[PDB]
């Protein structure tokens, strides 16, 4: 359930609300919506940030 | 590569790991199977004194994220003597709700899981009792129709016994319609049990067969009636007319009557 | 059709559904679209939201390599170009609903159907 692939165009896939950064596989999806407390989807680099 | 690590942390760990209550086993226990020698790693925590708990999370971690042929050999070193050992050693030799779960979360995927635990298990000591627990393991998971006729076909290129007749019988309880070769395994698989003359088919005929063929091959001839060739039903009625039961037969009889084409 | 073209991705879905590399949604084709190791990726561009079709008009057309483009709309018929079907043909009785747009990696068929269409029809 999205639709929140508004890119940019000719043509890459650059995203607002930024991805993440980590080997351990793809990282190339998000890093959105979060208050008071964050969750850095897959396992990267934690990222104990303010929201 | 074939190179490690220093500690042996991992008895430490393991030693917390045979009173662990519930939840999420411990964060240096979720990077054991990311290694290449994940085997050596996890025979250190002493895995055959787990509880269930610690078998739950554990199978789900190492089930789910270990290839199929890493998954292979997880099951049939560990899931299958971890296996036959709840059957062993419990006095009821029943098993137990808490080894019944993540065994068939691990099902999913039945590729490893026919790699790791079926195919040796029906090939090497094979009972009654593995084929009620175990075939009430096969028909309550998804399965895919390539991985049934395969492991349907392997287990019609085996010698009659009622344990894998349970599971012939499980298998032929999907009604799938199956590939042509699948069904003239399954034909020529119930042709030679009639008694045929020249010599010896060669002992499986001649002896008594229970009910469960009765019961399989009644299935069969339940869902494959319109789907199988007409001298394939003259030739299973032929097996009929000298190996039927005495309640099942005339019924088997009766519904290979009444397929069509 | 009585030609021996547009055939390939009839077949290759069934080589290359071997490999289970079907990456095949509205987030998660970009699984397979974050490298270009896939190599015939069928697109379809019309039924609501406008967002995939601007997708796929950059991860098909990015200035780098995998460039192919195979438009063809109607993915509720890409099914039936899908492997849904366990046909046989007179047996089939199954799951005839729908198996709808593909990302195709490890294609499984090698160069008697493929270079029809692509090849032969795409690329110069």
């Amino acid at each position: 359930v999205l639709s929140y692939y508004k890119v940019d165009a000719e043509g890459k896939v650059t995203k607002l609300r930024r991805e993440c950064s980590n080997p351990t596989c793809g990282a190339g999806v998000f890093l959105a919506n979060h208050k008071d407390r964050l969750y850095c989807g897959k396992c990267h680099s934690v990222y104990k940030v303010n929201a | 590569a074939l190179p490690e690590k220093v500690i042996k942390a991992y008895t430490t760990v393991g030693s917390i790991l045979k009173t662990w209550t519930h939840g999420k086993l411990p964060k240096l226990f979720k990077v054991i199977p990311s290694l290449r020698n994940w085997q050596d790693v996890i025979y250190v925590t002493n895995p055959e004194e787990w509880s269930p708990h610690v078998v739950y999370e554990a199978t789900k971690l190492f089930v789910s994220n270990l290839t199929a042929k890493e998954s292979q050999k997880f099951i049939n070193l560990i899931l299958l003597e971890r296996f036959r050992d709840n059957i062993e050693t419990s006095e009821d030799h029943s098993l137990n709700y808490h080894i019944y779960r993540a065994v068939k979360k691990s099902l999913y995927k039945p590729s490893a899981f026919f790699k790791g635990f079926l195919f040796p298990l029906v090939e090497t000591g094979c009972n009654v009792r593995e084929a009620t627990i175990a075939g009430s393991v096969l028909a309550k998971v998804s399965v895919p129709a390539l991985h049934s006729s395969a492991a349907l076909s392997y287990l019609l290129r085996l010698p009659f016994s009622p344990p894998t007749t349970v599971f012939i019988k499980i298998l032929l309880d999907k009604k799938y319609a199956l590939p042509y070769q699948t069904v003239d395994d399954c034909v020529y698989y119930f042709m030679r049990f009639r008694i045929l003359d020249d010599g010896s088919n060669g002992e499986d005929a001649t002896r008594v067969l229970p009910v469960i063929w009765h019961k399989a091959f009644l299935t069969f001839a339940q869902r494959y009636k319109n789907d199988i060739t007409q001298d394939q039903r003259d030739f299973l009625l032929e097996t009929v007319r000298q190996r039927g039961h005495k309640d099942i037969g005339p019924e088997i009889r009766r519904e290979l009557l009444a397929g069509a084409s | 059709a009585e030609v021996t073209i547009e055939d390939a991705l009839k077949v290759v879905l069934r080589t290359a559904l071997v490999h289970d590399g079907l990456a095949r949604g509205l987030r998660e084709s970009t699984k397979a679209l974050t490298r270009g190791e896939a190599l015939l990726v069928v697109l379809v561009s019309s039924v609501t939201e406008a967002n995939i079709i601007k997708l796929v008009e950059g991860l098909a057309n990015d200035p780098e390599n995998k460039v192919p483009l195979i438009k063809v709309a109607d993915a509720k018929q890409l099914g039936e170009w899908a492997g849904l079907g366990k046909i046989d043909r007179e047996g089939n009785a199954r799951k005839v609903v729908g198996a709808s747009v593909v990302v195709v990696k490890n294609w499984g068929a090698e160069t008697d159907e493929l270079s029809m269409i692509m090849e032969h029809f795409s690329q110069q």
